[PDB]
């Protein structure tokens, strides 16, 4: 392969990327080799023709975070006599996760959100969690 | 101490780790993920960069480390015209 | 009233410009209205005497490309009052450009602008290439950095 | 004072720096620390010339003026083997394409 803009099939790629992503958010293991390759995938995706799959990758990632923070909302929703402490463990987790994604999506961050209301992958993660917190900020009566 | 960068055609470049970190992309690659980045197995494989480009990238790393924060007269960084395009793409990709 | 401009401090300052870079350097004085004014260029191994004033603003660029240069390790040079009659030095040096910025320089120097888009490089780089070094843009940037 | 080098053997290259005043043997030590093969199994060359253990890099022809960070001097490397001594082979880098018309 080469650094030049390539003809690239999206879903073939967003699948393997997806497996790795959900791995990364919950702090489960990622083998470093495939981590390297995921970097190379987000590149190829960002440069591909006929139309650049930058934006599409952004929105697929955003839906992924919505489902995941809402799912965190539902998993911590199960009281377990433990709101907050559950909330906390999950937020520690999800935060280091968001950091590692911010790392992995670097090129999408630097070169695509120069175009522009879009925000960096990490920051986005944070807004999603700010709806997990805006929801119990309301349920505080 | 040292990291091994692999070019697309299989060439191995061993450079000081601190130098390789000049690359935001490489810094990010080894930032991850981020556990057991100390299992003594540190290497990067670039399946998009040819050896004639990775060699210059490494020369840039050495150049970069030497002249930043040095009060010595800083010289121009040379780029042969036939590699200018490939280097631009590699520099873009590696973020350095 | 602009932010980045010289103040007409009627207090003289002797300066010697030293080009310790390999570029032909074009010195630029920001007058009292913040407008950039060009001065005679300098070859790579030369120095030059200047009668400036405390509080005047100067910046330096590649004469042919308008690439940014450093003076005493920074973007801007401001003469201060001379100590013990020792003239104040303004050292022009190359900065250490990012590899990408350096590649953009070489490529801009080799391809005519009307051809940037005919190059077989990633799409995004076209915009980067067209965004050639600009003193006015630097002034806008420096004004922002200044205030905040 | 520093000379910047790339020590190469069989599609392998090590980027490293050294003092013009240091000896060849010390370079073999750097190589031992990186590739894990002792000095008595190493032969270093500059243009098919075997470099003597006791000579300094300056005495070998390396000068800070030629071995620069951005344009390092190349040092060839060969290994001793099972009762025998290897023949130096440095695999060449790849080649760029023909310069495109627009840059002409």
């Amino acid at each position: 392969m080469s650094l030049k803009p390539r003809v690239v099939d999206f879903d073939e790629t967003w699948n393997k990327l997806l497996t790795t992503i959900k791995a990364v958010v919950m702090l489960e293991y990622v083998e470093r080799a495939t981590w390297n390759d995921r970097f190379s995938d987000i590149y190829a995706l960002c440069v591909a023709y006929p139309e650049p799959l930058g934006e599409r990758l952004y929105t697929e990632t955003k839906i992924f975070l919505e489902n995941h923070v809402r799912h965190l909302h539902k998993r911590v929703l199960e009281s377990e006599e433990q709101v907050l402490v559950m909330y906390h463990r999950y937020w520690e987790e999800y935060s280091k996760g968001a950091d590692y994604m911010d790392c992995l999506y670097r090129y999408l961050n630097t070169q695509f959100i120069k175009k522009n209301p879009l925000m960096e992958i990490g920051e986005l993660a944070l807004d999603m969690w700010r709806k997990l917190m805006v929801e119990p900020l309301q349920a505080i009566l | 101490m040292y990291v091994k960068l692999i070019s697309s055609d299989g060439h191995e470049f061993i450079v000081k780790r601190e130098h390789a970190l000049t690359s935001g992309t490489i810094k990010a690659m080894l930032s991850g993920p981020g556990q057991f980045a100390e299992n003594e197995t540190n290497e990067v494989n670039f399946r998009e960069i040819p050896s004639h480009v990775l060699s210059k990238v490494c020369m840039y790393f050495t150049y970069k480390v030497r002249y930043t924060n040095s009060s010595t007269e800083i010289p121009e960084f040379p780029i042969a015209p036939e590699i200018a395009l490939e280097l631009l793409m590699a520099a873009n990709f590696l973020d350095c | 009233r602009p932010v980045l401009r010289s103040v007409n401090s009627r207090e003289p300052s002797q300066v010697i410009f030293c080009n310790r870079s390999p570029r032909v350097v074009l010195p630029v004085w920001l007058n009292f209205d913040g407008e950039p004014q060009p001065y005679p260029t300098l070859p790579p191994g030369t120095g030059r005497r200047i009668h400036s004033y405390r509080g005047h603003l100067w910046l330096f660029r590649d004469a042919g490309t308008h690439d940014g240069l450093l003076v005493n390790q920074t973007e801007l040079f401001v003469p201060s009052l001379n100590v013990d009659g020792q003239p104040i030095f303004a050292n022009i040096t190359l900065p250490v450009y990012t590899l990408k910025e350096r590649c953009l320089q070489v490529v801009r120097s080799l391809v005519k602008p009307e051809n940037y888009r005919r190059l077989d490089i990633v799409r995004s780089l076209y915009e980067d290439l067209e965004d050639h070094p600009n003193v006015q843009k630097d002034l806008e940037r420096l004004t922002q950095e200044r205030i905040a | 004072m520093d000379v910047f080098l790339m020590i190469r053997r069989h599609k392998t290259t090590i980027f490293t720096d050294a003092k013009e005043s240091s000896t060849v043997f010390e370079l073999k030590r750097i190589v031992e620390g990186i590739l894990k093969r002792p000095p008595d199994e190493q032969r270093l060359y500059k243009d098919d010339q075997l470099l003597d253990d006791g000579k300094t890099l300056g005495e070998c022809g390396f000068t800070s003026q030629t071995a620069r960070p951005q344009a390092p001097a190349t040092v060839g490397l060969a290994f001793r083997a099972d009762d025998t001594f290897e023949a130096l082979c440095i695999e060449p880098f790849s080649s760029p394409p023909e310069l495109p018309d627009v840059m002409k």
